[PDB]
């Protein structure tokens, strides 16, 4: 998988 | 309920005793968590984010409470920025992206 | 819309001249795009999560246009592998979470 931001 | 996006979409989730804030990424495959220790065997899992890979340790149907909704489902916890619900445990609660 | 989470939230927006497929994502504070050569002038910055930081050029004040909801905002240039449309720009179109 991916996961996404900061 | 309905949440807007002025702001992180983050809630309260419960994970057996415990009382965690994580955000709601329908952005994200999985749920990861912050290190933590949750009951059970674990595997040595491989996600990627915005950065590149990270090493996370692999935990099945775990029970998690995300505003009294209930779902059951892989967990994996290691070095996330925050406490991310992925699209894993949303569809469980049923949440879908409304506009 | 009334999106579901079944699958990645892949949508159609349009940049530039281009028209592109981003992902939906309540978890990402901007929008990241894949390279692209956007005329107008940038910034760097660095953007993080799963992995660590990246780097990024950074766009200010750009359309682009949402499942036909047209947006102005700025916009992340760097090397991500998905197109990544932030709250930043879903506050625009009035995307909401609802379970």
């Amino acid at each position: 998988s991916l996961n996404x931001i900061x | 309920p309905q949440i807007t996006l002025w702001q992180r979409p983050l809630v309260t989730i419960r994970i057996g005793g415990q009382l965690k804030e994580a955000l709601l990424d329908t952005g994200a495959d999985d749920t990861v968590l912050e290190e933590m220790n949750l009951p059970g065997k674990w595997k040595p899992k491989m996600i990627g984010g915005i950065g590149g890979f990270i090493k996370v340790r692999q935990y099945d149907q775990i029970p998690v409470e995300i505003a009294g909704h209930k779902a059951i489902g892989t967990v994996l916890v290691g070095p996330t920025p925050v406490n991310i619900i992925g699209r894993n445990l949303l569809t469980q609660i049923g949440a879908t992206l409304n506009f």
